[PDB]
DNA sequence: GGGGGGGGGGGGGGGGGGGGGTTTGGGGGGGGGG
DNA sequence: CCCCCCCCCCACCCCCCCCCCCCCCCCCCCCCC
């Protein structure tokens, strides 16, 4: 019953007002038993949330707003208390609300997960209780510029500065909660907007998808202000004297937290690869393309003014449109015909893991401050430079073991955070000739490639299509790097061997299967695809039997899907594409399989005036292969008029006919 | 064994009364109207042998100006387009969208006939009118 | 269990165009430098007007079209003109960020 | 039945054309001329409703000085319905 | 605007207005079933100061001293209640259309 | 014995009727006739020449749906069909049989 | 290893219910009579 | 020239619409050939 709810807050008001507040004598004032109310108030969180399931108690804690108005001050004060305390050599005491105040901040920034295991009032609470969370993450970088992080890296340097056997298990707990911290305040992120679906959609679908609270800006939560407070508290510092130290208990966490600051940032971000004025005008330029296309595509006349086109037909019969631009263009004709239907296929639909560049549109990016650039790639630089190979052996030399039991989340993340900063190493040394490939020599250790590929495996034998997908971006970037240090150069050779028979054929299989899932998971199929065929090449276990693998229709389908979007992939995506094509087609001369009609409505709205960029590199290629692909079609139609039907459908897979189809004698 | 574009109830294909009228918007020479009209006794060759409506597109050009005022008896002075004047007056909707698009088309065949340094992106950002006029009696 | 989907935000399209005017727009705004009659000690006019508006907790900020028509070849102030209405939560992100670089006491009533 | 406090002395003052929407659901004093005073009817002050389905009443509802009661759902039938006022158990106080 | 469920008291809130006021098509919360269906939080909702005010063609400026032609302008925030009948002036901003709501 | 309650009909792109006249003999009648690629033209033109015939034989064969969605409707039955797999082998086997 | 058949989800159609759609007084301007 | 008059100006059925329910189609999974 509410009854139960409505005592629960009262209870947690009348805590709330026993933490302590502002002494008028304005400084913040610890209460009487400050201590022993910090204690109840976790011991609520156990006593209830946890052992019933309920998240209650982090509802009112909320509501009676404890996080911001009583513990970042009390952790900002003491802070204060011990740096002038440190310049100046009952602490004893004021230490251990300190401590608690920070283990309160570790439960009530806890990341959220809902799945069917959850209780009926978890899932409910979920989206408000998330918001709450968004709001602590805005105060506790906000506030005094988020002196609470030096706090938090004070509280674990108390730890640090004794014996690495001197630490007791508390004190390695300590340090791992102190992590735990910053990786929930990194993780903290707007949840999904997530509706009942028994009752219909109105005649309008949700007015918007914005989950934020009133009080929180989106600026408020985004990396900008994590890499802003966290370089003025200096936990960059910290991190990285710590990554440095290591020579395990809190390996893990120390892994967590640089995946979350990288799960969706993307490394040419970094890179340049009136300055901003200048591009300005660029972009508006090529906007001013699509401008002037719509233009063509507009009357020159008021919409009342339309007189009526009729199209007949090469047949006795005729169709009428009303526009004024297709009455002079049988173009533009035909196709508002085709516009003008109501029917449309029904087309059939497609959690416990954050967002990150697995499932983000594939153009989305996040806009730097220049200083927050420069201190965020000074930073991931700094840890590669020192923290990285140490890092990655400790850890998977953990995921060696109890891989049975490695949690899916976890799996993902670790295959993210080896793909990240193997990609962007790569990329900073060949900016850099001064950024060394063996200064990420550990992701080529043998145990790495074994482990890895025991993930990718086991991923796909289980159907685990997340995991899968991050099993095939870290296999992305370990060739990726097998192809630098093939030029740069015997482990090669040992990949070149090891990868080889079901390996081969496991990655075979997924630009088989990836026409069924999204584009993301489409994309890393195809680059996949592409660095496995670059790398087979540069190898050339024979180099026809493993292509024959590929050049399939599904793989076609999956790569037609994957062109679909054409308009939103970018330049490089197509030219990758039309570099398998060219394989395909040109060099393998399998040009049957092409030869259907789905390709070409797409090359024909890639090559619109209102497709691709007039200036593209990639429209060169996709002219080119067109010029060749049109003149091969004319060439197998005369030669067998037969295709004029075979065009529309699937070729043929009985033999007997097919061979003579594929080659027509 | 191909499409025709039609004006809708009438038979008159739209491809060929665009080209009867593109002829008559390029090589009319304003004396064919005082071949038509009365006043014929004073034909002056300085005034009346210009390409009448290649000079107003010139000075249209330059100016950078939407609009061609077109009399409406001037179709009936050139022989291939005597026709296109009834279909005018009968159709004009269908009519005058072919001709703001043939004098946009034609803008552009000038630019490119003079292969002339003047933006090829003016002329297809802008839209282009004929505003017919002296149809008949009023 | 009660049957339902999930609504994410981060599969949104952003207006590459708008993002990029935010950011000469906010550059602008934090470093637009001028002075007069005096030596060149540049005043960085709306940067102190936005710490004008802090020491009066006002709640606009008033800036002169000429000035953005001379910043960065012009490209800023011609499409400003001309396609405000796409444009204006594109210029409040910049100035919300250019508050926060240098008055975060103004980001709330206060 | 009730009293009603009637607050004496507010310090802040604001003219007509002094106030804002930073005003809203603030208590005022205000100066001014009574320029057109309307007569004294009843007004609904606490009122029990009917739905014209199922167990009739509804508990009593509140009336304000700016809009009409909504009844979204019929909180015993929990669903749509017309609705009534009930003659027994409502309360009336001046409005002007 | 800020809005609350009749039939569960979540709350939606940073409801974008358009020319109507403009009410949530969906519950936030899965358990709960409602579309269109809500009470307005007042304190939480923002508002902001509100002023049409029209105008006419200036007297001089008229071609012949005809009938002047007219425009409905909006002013918000701290631009209101600074202009005054009678009083000619300049104004900045965005000409926009507004529907018949 | 019993009076009629009616149920709403429906009609969809049978394989039956993909071989009726107006169908795949329609194809094989008039797209060599019709269609025509050459280096004289562009490659948009030349794909546009194909995709002219196909959408108004579409059109006229089926005219409810989109082109691109009776693509997908063509491909699958394409996939599916068995007499419709006797008409393209026969169609390739007449070519062997020259 | 591919195709058919069974089972479940999702979308579209069809029906049913409901709500909406000139007199009288006063002031000021403008014109006419003493 | 001044005052009074008088004239003007103003305050039950049918359609659209929405909600609910049922069927049919299309995809996926498993078995059979
Ligand atoms: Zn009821
Ligand atoms: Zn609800």
């Amino acid at each position: 019953a509410d009854f139960s709810l409505t005592v629960l807050r009262a209870r947690i008001a009348l805590l709330a007002t026993a933490i302590g507040g502002p002494d008028y004598t304005p400084p913040y004032k610890l209460g009487d038993d400050c201590l022993a109310c910090l204690k109840d108030l976790k011991r609520w969180f156990k006593l209830v949330d946890d052992q019933q399931k309920r998240w209650d108690v982090a509802m009112a804690v909320a509501e009676y707003r404890i996080l911001t108005d009583d513990l970042l001050p009390i952790l900002i004060d003491w802070e204060n208390k011990c740096s002038l305390a440190a310049k100046l050599a009952n602490k004893a005491y004021y230490d251990k609300i300190a401590l608690n105040c920070l283990q309160l901040l570790v439960l009530m920034t806890w990341p959220l997960i809902v799945t069917e295991q959850s209780s009926s009032n978890q899932i409910t609470l979920y989206g408000e209780l998330k918001k709450h969370q968004l709001v602590y993450k805005k105060t506790i970088l906000s506030m005094e510029s988020g002196k609470v992080l030096r706090a938090a890296i004070r509280l674990a340097l108390d730890v640090i500065k004794i014996d690495r056997l001197s630490r007791t298990p508390r004190d390695n707990m300590v340090l791992k909660l102190v992590l735990n911290f910053f990786r929930n305040v990194i993780a903290i992120e707007p949840g999904e907007f997530t509706i009942n679906t028994k009752k219909s959609m109105p005649k309008k679908g949700i007015t918007s998808i914005d989950t934020l609270p009133p009080n929180v800006s989106m600026d408020d939560i985004s990396l900008n202000t994590v890499i802003s407070s966290f370089h003025k508290n200096k936990v960059f510092g910290f991190l990285l004297t710590l990554t440095s130290s290591l020579s395990d208990f809190i390996n893990i966490p120390l892994l967590e937290i640089m995946f979350y600051f990288t799960k969706d940032v993307n490394q040419e971000l970094l890179f340049p690869r009136t300055s901003a004025g200048f591009e300005l005008s660029k972009l508006l330029q090529k906007e001013h393309q699509m401008r002037k296309n719509v233009i063509k595509h507009t009357s020159a006349r008021h919409s009342r003014f339309g007189g009526l086109l009729s199209i007949q037909t090469p047949d006795k019969t005729r169709l009428t449109v009303s526009g004024s631009q297709a009455l002079v263009d049988e173009k533009i004709a035909l196709q508002k015909l085709d516009d003008s239907k109501k029917w449309n296929k029904r087309i059939i639909k497609k959690e416990g893991l954050p967002n990150s560049l697995l499932n983000s549109q594939t153009g989305k990016a996040i806009f730097f401050t220049e200083s927050n650039g420069k201190h965020f790639k000074e930073f991931i630089n700094n840890f590669i430079d020192s923290g990285f190979n140490i890092l990655l052996h400790s850890v998977t030399n953990y995921f060696t073991t109890e891989q049975d039991r490695m949690v899916t989340l976890e799996q993902v993340e670790y295959l993210l955070f080896f793909a990240w900063f193997v990609k962007y190493q790569l990329l900073r040394s060949k900016i850099d000739n001064s950024a060394d490939i063996k200064q990420v020599s550990e992701a080529l250790k043998e145990v790495t490639f074994i482990l890895v590929s025991s993930l990718l495996r086991s991923a796909y034998d289980l159907k685990n299509w997340t995991v899968t997908h991050a099993g095939m971006i870290a296999f992305n970037e370990l060739l990726n790097l097998v192809s630098r240090t093939k030029a740069a150069q015997d482990i090669e050779f040992i990949v070149s061997r090891l990868f080889s028979d079901e390996r081969i054929q496991l990655l075979s299989n997924l630009p088989k299967i990836g026409s069924k899932y999204s584009l993301q998971f489409m994309k890393s199929c195809i680059e996949l695809t592409h660095s496995v065929l670059k790398v087979l090449e540069q190898y050339s276990v024979n180099f026809q039997k493993v292509q024959a693998n590929y050049m399939t229709e599904p793989v076609i389908e999956t790569y037609i899907n994957f062109l679909e979007r054409f308009r939103e992939l970018e330049d490089d995506s197509i030219k990758k594409v039309f570099s398998f094509f060219h394989r395909v087609f040109v060099q393998a001369k399998e040009q049957a399989l092409l030869f259907r009609f789905d390709l070409i409505i797409l090359l024909r709205e890639m090559l619109s005036p209102d497709g691709l960029d007039r200036m593209s590199r990639s429209r060169k290629y996709v002219s080119q292969f067109s010029d060749y692909f049109l003149a091969r079609l004319k060439k197998r139609l005369k030669k067998s008029p037969a295709w004029f039907v075979g065009l529309l459908f699937p070729p043929l897979h009985n033999s007997e006919v097919g061979f003579y189809q594929r080659y027509g004698e | 064994s191909e499409p025709l574009r039609i004006i809708w109830g009438t038979n008159v294909s739209i491809q060929e009364c665009t080209t009867n009228f593109r002829n008559f918007l390029m090589s009319f020479k304003y004396k064919f109207r005082k071949i038509l009209d009365e006043r014929e006794e004073f034909i002056n060759n300085t005034t009346d042998e210009e390409l009448y409506y290649i000079k107003q597109l010139n000075e249209m050009r330059e100016l950078g100006t939407s609009n061609l005022n077109l009399d409406a008896r001037n179709l009936l002075a050139y022989k291939q387009t005597e026709d296109l004047y009834h279909q005018l007056l009968n159709y004009p909707q269908e009519v005058i969208s072919i001709m703001d698009q043939t004098i946009k088309d034609c803008m552009v065949s000038l630019i490119v006939d003079n292969n002339l340094d003047y933006d090829l992106d003016e002329i297809e950002t802008k839209f282009y009118k004929v505003r017919p006029y002296n149809v008949g009696s009023c | 269990s009660f049957k339902s989907r999930a609504l994410n935000h981060v599969k949104k399209v952003d207006d590459v165009t708008g993002e990029k005017v935010r950011e000469a727009f906010e550059q602008f705004l934090e470093d637009f430098s001028v002075q007069s009659t005096d030596t060149g000690e540049v005043e960085k006019v709306y940067r102190a007007q936005i710490e004008f508006m802090k020491i009066y907790d006002l709640n606009t900020i008033y800036i002169d079209y000429q000035h953005l028509s001379m910043r960065e070849n012009g490209a800023l102030a011609m499409a400003i003109s001309e396609q405000y209405y796409r444009f204006l939560p594109f210029l409040q992100k910049g100035l919300r960020r250019v508050v926060r670089k240098y008055a975060p006491e103004l980001l709330n009533t206060s | 039945s009730e009293i009603h406090v009637r607050i004496s002395d507010f310090p802040t003052i604001y003219s007509l054309r002094e106030l804002r929407e930073s005003n809203l659901s603030s208590l005022v004093r205000v100066t001014g001329v009574v320029t057109r005073r309307t007569g004294v009817f009843p007004q609904l002050k606490y009122v029990k409703f009917n739905c014209l389905k199922c167990g009739s009443i509804l508990g009593p509802f509140f009336q304000d000085s700016n809009e009409e009661i909504r009844i979204s759902f019929c909180t015993n039938c929990k669903s749509k319905g017309p609705f009534r006022v009930n003659g027994e158990k409502t309360v009336y106080r001046n409005y002007q | 605007a800020s809005f609350t469920c009749d039939m569960c008291r979540a709350i939606v809130d940073n409801v974008e207005q358009s020319f109507k006021y403009t009410e949530p098509t969906f519950c936030p919360n899965p358990s709960c079933e409602n579309r269109a269906f809500w009470t307005l939080n007042v304190t939480r909702s923002r508002f902001l100061d509100w002023q049409k005010v029209r105008i006419q063609e200036n007297a001089n400026e008229i071609p012949t001293g005809s009938m002047p032609r007219t425009l409905d302008v909006i002013l918000r925030g701290d631009s209101v209640e600074r202009a005054k009948p009678g009083d000619r002036c300049k104004f900045t901003g965005v000409e926009i259309v507004v529907p018949d709501v | 014995a019993i009076t009629a309650r009616k149920r709403r009909p429906q009609v969809k792109l049978t394989a039956e009727k993909l071989l009726s006249d107006k169908g795949l003999p329609y194809v094989l009648k008039n797209a060599h006739k019709r269609i025509r690629i050459s280096s004289k033209k562009n490659s948009y033109d030349n794909l546009s020449n194909i995709i002219q015939f196909y959408q108004l034989w579409a059109h006229e064969l089926f005219p409810k749906a989109k082109f691109k969605d009776f693509m997908k409707i063509c491909q699958t039955v394409g996939k599916t069909d068995p007499v419709l797999r006797e008409y393209r082998v026969s169609l390739f086997r007449d070519e062997m049989g020259m």
